[PDB]
């Protein structure tokens, strides 16, 4: 169950991830 | 899983000061 | 993760106030502003 979250700038979202998403 | 990304407003400007001057320097 | 429709603008910042997620309502609030007023800067109310 993944629950949502806060919104954060989408690059750092994309650098996290790390993976092409 | 996928992401939701939303991309703020970045506008042109559409009139001169409220109005287009062009068509009403015309008419006028 | 289905879509929740967001309630009322402020929902998120109300849990742990951080700068980036309020620059984000400052940031969506101005967008619903700029929007709404310019539709009623060239057009105008029904009347």
């Amino acid at each position: 169950p993944p629950k949502p979250q806060k919104p954060v700038p989408l690059n750092v979202l994309q650098d996290q991830y790390k993976e092409g998403i | 899983s996928i992401v939701r990304n939303y991309k703020p407003l970045i506008n042109r400007l559409k009139h001169y000061n409220g109005y287009d001057i062009n068509y009403i320097s015309k008419i006028g | 993760p289905p879509e929740t429709k967001l309630p009322y603008p402020t929902y998120w910042s109300d849990k742990k106030a951080d700068t980036d997620t309020l620059l984000y309502e400052q940031i969506i609030q101005r967008d619903k502003i700029n929007k709404y007023s310019l539709i009623r800067e060239t057009n105008g109310y029904d009347p």
